[PDB]
DNA sequence: GGGGTGGTCGCTGTTCAATACATGCACAGGATGTATATATCTGACACGTGCCTGGAGACTAGGGAGTAATCCCCTTGGCGGTTAAAACGCGGGGGACAGCGCGTACGTGCGTTTAAGCGGTGCTAGAGCTGTCTACGACCAATTGAGCGGCCTCGGCACCGGGATTCTCCAGGGCGGCCGCGTATAGGGTCCAGCCC
DNA sequence: GGGCTGGACCCTATACGCGGCCGCCCTGGAGAATCCCGGTGCCGAGGCCGCTCAATTGGTCGTAGACAGCTCTAGCACCGCTTAAACGCACGTACGCGCTGTCCCCCGCGTTTTAACCGCCAAGGGGATTACTCCCTAGTCTCCAGGCACGTGTCAGATATATACATCCTGTGCATGTATTGAACAGCGACCACCCC
C-alpha cells in the first residue's frame, strides 16, 4: 500500500519550509501583468522599472502574510482552525482597513 | 472488578427516574459517585448505552446515540 | 597659512559624517537655523543605532554560520528584539522573510 | 494590447503558500476569492499614489523610489529599494 | 562617469568594521542600512523641527535634538542613544 | 575557551578618605562589556559600573571605571563606611558570561520579588519564583546567578519575557530550566536532580536586551540549602 | 410580584442612552487624581491645566469606547455575547498595540 | 499630597458605561481588571508624551497644548483643545 | 498717490485670507520659496472642505430640529460619510459621542 | 494688556453664514473646525513640500499643491477641491 | 411645498451650427444645487452640468451653463444632429429633488447593470435589482428615478450602502422601498401594492454623497408594466 | 390379591462457567523528508586608484536667544452641604461550554497540461544631463484697513413638570398530540354428536 | 361399545380508537420608560467699537526653472526550449457545526455608604511679557582631501549529490471485557415396587 501522510502533516512541514526562507512566493511576470492592468486603469501607455515591480511585489507578500497571520489569529479566537472570509473580514475591520 | 457497565448503567437510570429520563453527564456523574473510573471508560459507556438502546432495555428521549437522555423501558 | 584640515567626526570621535549630516539638516528645511551641536547629536545618534543593527544582525548572521550580513539576518536581529521591533514596527525589509512561529493549538497532540 | 483579466494569476497554489508562511494550516475554499479581492484593492491604493508622484515628475515611468513614496505615504515604510 | 550619488555605504561599513571585524555585509542588506539611517535622520529631524516651531524657536539645537529622540527611541535605546549623543557633543566641545 | 576575568587584588585594606583602585584583567578581548558589582555581606549586589566607564543610576560620582580591550581598573576616591563590600567585575561580550574572582575591601521603583530559602533532600526538584513589577515585564530579559562561597559567582541562563527566548551556561544544561509567565509577570527556574552541590543562593536580575546594558536590579536571593 | 425586566433589555436600554449622550462618563475627579498620580512617576512638581486634564479624559474615553466596539466584533466572531479579557487581548493585538 | 492606589476610581460602573456607549451588552467580571490594566497603560504612554514636551519647554505646568501635541505625535490626534 | 488696498483673497473670490495663508506657509519651513498661486490654491481647498462640513453640520442640526451648530453635529456629519470619515478616521472630535449603532445579533428574537 | 491670538474662526462664520444663513455655531464647535482647518492645512503643506524636495524644486506652487491635493483627498473630495482650487487660481490670475 | 421646476420653452426648432438656449426657474432658492440632462428617445438620460456650470466628463465645450439662485440656463453653441434629444434640469438642493418638465430639441469604467422588463398585475409585488460595477460601491449612492410619458421624471428615493441610509420622496413612501447588498454590489428597489398607474420607466442613477456632485451614472432602465 | 402411594431413576431445563470474539492500546519497523557533509563553479564583495567637489578654515555682521524684572492669572488647597452615584447583596434567567454525532469540505497524492523562466537579440522611448534666458519670487519701505480684544445684550436652549404613547412582560383562553383504558373482535378451549375401530 | 374428531358455543386474549392531560401559541392588560410639549430663566453667541500691526502697493535684484538639444540606457517585444508548477481528479479523514444538557455567572433591583460636585475663599507659583545684550551662526571666498566612480581579482556560498538521523504512520500483537454455547446439576415426571385394606 502506499504511503500517505495524515491530512495536517504536509501542512505543517509546508509552515516551517516557507517560514524559513525569503524568497517571493507569487510569481513573478502574472503579478508584473496584474501590475500593468491596474496601471493601465489608471494612465495608459505607463512603463514601470524592474525594481519598481519588485518593489510593488515585496509590498504586496508582506501585506498579504501579516493579514494571514492576523487571520489565523482569528480563526483560533472562534475555536477554529481553518481560516475563513469572515476572520479575513474581522482583521481587515479590526485593523481599521 | 465488579459487575459489567450495564448493571451500574441501569442502576444509575433507575436511581432517581425524573420525569425525563438521566442524561449522558448526570449518569456518568452517578457512576463516578457511586464508583467506577469513567475518565478511561467512556467509550465502554457510550458501546453500553448503544447496546442497551438496541436490546429494547432502555429507551431513548430526545438525542441520538449517546446524546439526549435516557429512561427506562416500558415495564 | 591654514592649519591641517581635520573633520567634525574626527573632533566628535564618530564614524558617521558630522558634515554631511549638518548639510542635510540645513538643506532639509527643517528650521532657518543649525546649531553646531545638533550634527554631531544627531550623527552619535544614527551611529549607536547602526552599530546596535549591525552587532545583532552579524551575531545571527554567526549563528547561521554564515561570514557575510544578509537582510535575513537584519530581519532576525529586528524582529527579536522588542524595542527594535518597536521602532521599526510598520517598516516592511526586503527579503528579510519571517520568524518561524506556530501557533500551538495547530501543533499535533 | 488590453489586459482583462490577471488577478486569476495569483493562483491557489501561490495564495496557499502565502498562508503556509502566515502560519495558516487549513484553508477555506473562498479564502482564495476574498485574498484576490483584498490584494486587488491594496495594489490599486498604492499604484493610484505611485502614478500620482509619477505625473507630478512629469515622467512616463513610474519608479521605485515612486512605490517607495507611495507605501511611506500609506504607512508601509519599505526597506531596500532606496538609491 | 555620472552625477556623484552619496551614501551612508562606507560609514555603515566602517562601524560594521568596529564591532564585528571579520563579517562582511551584502549589497541588499547595505541598501536596507541606508534605507533605516535615512528614515531615522528624517523622523528624528521632522520631530526636531516640530519642537522648534512649537517653542517659536529658529534654530534647531542639540537639546531639540536630545528631545525628539527621547520622544521617538523607546526606552534603553532612546537612553544608549541620549548617552552616545552627550559624549560626542562634549567631546567635540573640547575640541 | 571561557573568558576568565582576573581580579589582581584579591583583598585590600585601606584608610578613609584615600583612593583605592581595582584591576581586572580579561583573558580575551570582551570588547567594553564590563561591569562593576558592589556586594555588601548577607546582601544582594548592586551595580556600579556599566560599559566599563559608565555610572550606574543614583551611583555617587566618587566610583570610577576605566579600560578597554583586556586591562580594565575600578577607582574609589572618596572612601566612606559603607564602601567596605566585595566588588566583582562581570563581562557579557561573550555568550558564558564571567563574574570575577571578588575584591575583598576592608576599609578602617523596579522590583524583583524572590522567594525564601528552602530545604530540600538531594535528588528531588525545586522551583524558584520571580515576581517583577515596576517596569514593563517583556523589554527585560531576567538572569539568573548562582553563588557559592567556594566557586564564587556564576551567570547560569537568561529567558526573554518577549518571546520566551533562552540561553543556558554549558555548566547548567538540563540542570536548570527558565519559564516566564507574562499575565503573572513571573519567572520561574527549575532544578533538577539536585545535588549538596546545588547549596547556595540564587538570584534573579534585569537586563536589557541593549548590549551595552548590564544586570542593573538584582532580587533578594533565595537560599537553597541540599541535605 | 413586582415588575422586573429580563436580562438584557435594561442592557439595551443603556446602550441607547449612552450612545445618544456625548458627556465623559468617567468620574472627573478620580480620573484627574489618576492622571496626576501617573504623572507623578515621570517627573515632580507638576502642574495641569484644567483643559490639559480635560483633553485627556476625552482622548481616554475615545480609546476606550473604540477599544470596546473591537472587542465586541471579537466576542460576536466568537458566537459569544459576553466581551472578555481574550476578547480584548485579541482586539489589541490585532490593532498592533 | 501624595497618591498611591488611584487606578481604582476608575470604578465599575463607569467602565460598564464605557463599554455600553461601545455597545456591548454583555460584561465578564473580568473585563474591569484588564480594562484598568489598558487604561493605565494608554496614560502612561501619553502623559509620557506631555511631560517631555513640557519639560523641553521648561515649564511646570502641563499645558493642553503639550498633551495635544502628545497624542498628534502617537496618531490620535483630537479636535477642540487648541489645535 | 497709491491705489487703494483689494485683498486678495477679493480678487480670488475667496472667504479665506490668502495673505495669512501665504504668511503661515513662508514661516511653517515647507520651502524655500512659496509661488503666488500656491496661497490661493490652499485657501480654495481649505474654504472648499470647510463649507462642505459646515454644510452637513448644519443639515444634522437642521435634522434635530436646533439652531446651532455643536460638536455633536459636526461627529455625526463626518461619521455619516464616508469620504469625510476616511479623511477623518484617525481623529478624536471632543464632545462628539458615537453613532448609535447596536450590533444585529444582540437584538432580542 | 492680552497678547493677539489669530484663529480661523471669522472665516469660518462668514462660510457658515453663506452655507446656512441662519444657522449659528457654539464656542467648541468653532473650536474643532479651527483644529480642523488647522490639520488640513498641515497635512497638504506638508505633501507639497516632500514633493518640492522629491523633485529637487524649491518652490512650492500651485502645481504641488494639487498634487497634494490629489494625495491626501480619497476620490470626490480630490475631485471637487481641484475644481475649486483652479477657479481660485484663474480668478486671481486675471483679478 | 415642494420645489417646481419650470422650463419655458418647451419645444425648440434649430437649424444645425447655430445657437440654443434653454432656461429654468425655480420656486425657492436652490442654491446653485441645478443639474442638467440630455435624454435620447427611449435611452438613459446622460448628465451634462452639474453645479449649473461645471461640465460633465466627456461633455464637449459647446454646452454651457449659467445662472444662480432661481434663475438658470443652459446654452448649446454648435448644433450637430444628434443634439436632437429632450433636456430635464434637475435641482437637488433640497430633500425633495425636482426635475424640470422637459424640453424638446429637433434639428433638421462606471456600468450600473438594471434587470429586463417585467409584467406584473395589480396588487402584487416587483422587487428590481440594481447591479453596480466599476466604482468603490460604498461610496456612493444609489438613487432611483420613475419616468412615466405623462408625468416625466420623478425622483423616488436614494440609499447610501455604507450605512444602509436611505430616504424617500413623500410621493413613495410605503410604494417604494430600498435595500443594499455590499457582498454582490446590488441595490434592490421593491415596489408595493402595484396599480396602473405605477407603470413606468424607473431608472437607477449613481450619485456621490458629494453636495455638489448630481446623478452622474445611469442604468439603461427597467419598464415595469400594470395590466 | 388389588389398588394406591411413595421412591427411585431417567430426561429435560436451567444455570453457571469456559471459551472465543470484538475492542482498544502500545510498540516496532519501514518509509521518507529534512539535514549534514564535501565538491565546484560562478559572481558578488571588497580593495586599489584617481579625480573633483564639497567640507574645512578664517572673517564679517547681526540677530536669536538667554537672562533678568514684574505682573497678575490661574492653579492649588482647605471647607462644608447635597444628593447622585457607587457598593453590597440576593434571586434567577440565560448564556457559556463540554460532549457527541454526522456530513462533507478540505488535505494528500498522482497524471496531464500550461506557462513561467531563461537566454539571447533588436529597437526605440524616454530619462537625464547641460546651457540659455527670463518670468517670477525674495526683501525692504510706506500705508492703511482688516482682524483682534473688550463690552454688552438678549434669544436659543437646558431644565423641569405634566400628560402621551409605545414597549415590555406576564397571564388567561383556545388548540394539538400522546397515553391509558375501554370496546369490539378473533382465537383457542370445551362439550356434545357422529363415525370408525 | 368406546374413543376420536368435527361442529357449535363460550371464555380469554389482542388490537385499535377516544377522552383526558401535558405542552404551546396568541391576545389582552398593566405598568414603566422614553418622548414631547409648554413654561422659564440664564449665560454664551454674535454684534458693535476702537486700535494696531500685518497685508498691500511699489520697486530692485537675481536666479529657478522652463525649454530645447543630445546621449545612450533600459524597458518592451519576441522567440525558442526546458521543465517545474498549476490543474484537475480520486478518495478518505477529521473538522465544522448543529444539538442537548448542566451549571453557574452576570443582570436587574432594592437599600446603605460615600465621596463627588459645586459654590466659596484665600495664596502664591509660575507663565508670559519686555528689555538688554552678547555668543553663535549664516554668508562668503579659498583650498585640499574624502568620497565616489571604474576596474579587477578571488573567496564565500549557491547548487549538486551522497549519506544520516529524526519523525510519522500503520501493522500486529497483547490485554481485556463481553457474548455465546456447552456442560453439569437439580427438579420434575413416569414407572415400578411395596404396603395397606
Amino acid at each position: 500500500k502506499p504511503h500517505r501522510y495524515r491530512p495536517g502533516t504536509v501542512a505543517l512541514r509546508e509552515i516551517r519550509r516557507y517560514q524559513k526562507s525569503t524568497e517571493l512566493l507569487i510569481r513573478k511576470l502574472p503579478f508584473q501583468r496584474l501590475v500593468r492592468e491596474i496601471a493601465q486603469d489608471f494612465k495608459t501607455d505607463l512603463r514601470f522599472q524592474s525594481s519598481a515591480v519588485m518593489a510593488l511585489q515585496e509590498a504586496c507578500e508582506a501585506y498579504l502574510v501579516g493579514l494571514f497571520e492576523d487571520t489565523n489569529l482569528c480563526a483560533i479566537h472562534a475555536k477554529r482552525v481553518t481560516i475563513m472570509p469572515k476572520d479575513i473580514q474581522l482583521a481587515r475591520r479590526i485593523r481599521g482597513e | 472488578s465488579g459487575p459489567p457497565v450495564s448493571e451500574l448503567i441501569t442502576k444509575a437510570v433507575a436511581a432517581s427516574k425524573e420525569r425525563s429520563g438521566v442524561s449522558l453527564a448526570a449518569l456518568k456523574k452517578a457512576l463516578a459517585a457511586a464508583g467506577y473510573d469513567v475518565e478511561k471508560n467512556n467509550s465502554r459507556i457510550k458501546l453500553g448505552l448503544k447496546s442497551l438502546v438496541s436490546k429494547g432495555t432502555l429507551v431513548q428521549t430526545k438525542g441520538t446515540g449517546a446524546s439526549g437522555s435516557f429512561k427506562l423501558n416500558k415495564k | 597659512a591654514r592649519a591641517k584640515a581635520k573633520t567634525r567626526s574626527s573632533r566628535a570621535g564618530l564614524q558617521f559624517p558630522v558634515g554631511r549630516v549638518h548639510r542635510l539638516l540645513r538643506k532639509g528645511n527643517y528650521s532657518e537655523r543649525v546649531g553646531a551641536g545638533a550634527p554631531v547629536y544627531l550623527a552619535a545618534v544614527l551611529e549607536y543605532l547602526t552599530a546596535e543593527i549591525l552587532e545583532l544582525a552579524g551575531n545571527a548572521a554567526r549563528d547561521n554560520k554564515k561570514t557575510r550580513i544578509i537582510p535575513r539576518h537584519l530581519q532576525l536581529a529586528i524582529r527579536n528584539d522588542e524595542e527594535l521591533n518597536k521602532l521599526l514596527g510598520r517598516v516592511t525589509i526586503a527579503q528579510g522573510g519571517v520568524l518561524p512561529n506556530i501557533q500551538a493549538v495547530l501543533l499535533p497532540k | 494590447k488590453v489586459l482583462r483579466d490577471n488577478i486569476q494569476g495569483i493562483t491557489k497554489p501561490a495564495i496557499r503558500r502565502l498562508a503556509r508562511r502566515g502560519g495558516v494550516k487549513r484553508i477555506s475554499g473562498l479564502i482564495y476569492e476574498e485574498t484576490r479581492g483584498v490584494l486587488k484593492v491594496f495594489l490599486e491604493n498604492v499604484i493610484r499614489d505611485a502614478v500620482t508622484y509619477t505625473e507630478h515628475a512629469k515622467r512616463k515611468t513610474v519608479t521605485a523610489m515612486d512605490v517607495v513614496y507611495a507605501l511611506k505615504r500609506q504607512g508601509r515604510t519599505l526597506y531596500g529599494f532606496g538609491g | 562617469k555620472r552625477s556623484r550619488k552619496e551614501s551612508y555605504s562606507i560609514y555603515v561599513y566602517k562601524v560594521l568594521k568596529q564591532v564585528h571585524p571579520d563579517t562582511g555585509i551584502s549589497s541588499k542588506a547595505m541598501g536596507i542600512m541606508n534605507s533605516f539611517v535615512n528614515d531615522i535622520f528624517e523622523r528624528i529631524a521632522g520631530e526636531a523641527s516640530r519642537l522648534a516651531h512649537y517653542n517659536k524657536r529658529s534654530t534647531i539645537t542639540s537639546r531639540e535634538i536630545q528631545t525628539a529622540v527621547r520622544l521617538l527611541l523607546p526606552g534603553e535605546l532612546a537612553k544608549h542613544a541620549v548617552s552616545e549623543g552627550t559624549k560626542a557633543v562634549t567631546k567635540y566641545t573640547s575640541a | 575557551m571561557d573568558i576568565k576575568m582576573t581580579q589582581s587584588p584579591s583583598s585590600m585594606h585601606a584608610s578613609l578618605g584615600e583612593r583605592v583602585t581595582i584591576t581586572c584583567k580579561a583573558s580575551q578581548d570582551i570588547r567594553s562589556y564590563l561591569s562593576w558589582y558592589q556586594q555588601k555581606p548577607w546582601k544582594s549586589p548592586k551595580t556600579l559600573i556599566y560599559y566599563a566607564t559608565s555610572l550606574a543610576d543614583g551611583v555617587p560620582s566618587r566610583f570610577s571605571g576605566s579600560g578597554s580591550g583586556q586591562d580594565f581598573s575600578l577607582t574609589i576616591n572618596n572612601l566612606e563606611s559603607d564602601d567596605t563590600a566585595t566588588y566583582y567585575c562581570l563581562q557579557h561580550g561573550e555568550s558564558p558570561y564571567t563574574f570575577g574572582s571578588g575584591t575583598k575591601l576592608e576599609i578602617k521603583e523596579v522590583q524583583l520579588q524572590q522567594s525564601g530559602p528552602e530545604l530540600v533532600e538531594p535528588g528531588t526538584s525545586v522551583k524558584m519564583p520571580c515576581k517583577a513589577s515596576g517596569y514593563t515585564f517583556t523589554s527585560y530579559t531576567i538572569q539568573w546567578v548562582k553563588q557559592t562561597p567556594r566557586q564564587g559567582l556564576e551567570w547560569i541562563g537568561y529567558i526573554y519575557p518577549y518571546n520566551a527566548g533562552t540561553k543556558y551556561n554549558e555548566k547548567f544544561k538540563g540542570k536548570a530550566t527558565l519559564t516566564s509567565d507574562k499575565s503573572s509577570s513571573t519567572v520561574y527556574m527549575e532544578l533538577s536532580s539536585l545535588t549538596s552541590e546545588d547549596s547556595a543562593v540564587y538570584y534573579c536580575a534585569r537586563k536589557s536586551s541593549r548590549l551595552r546594558s548590564t544586570l542593573d536590579y538584582w532580587g533578594q536571593g533565595t537560599s537553597v540549602t541540599v541535605s
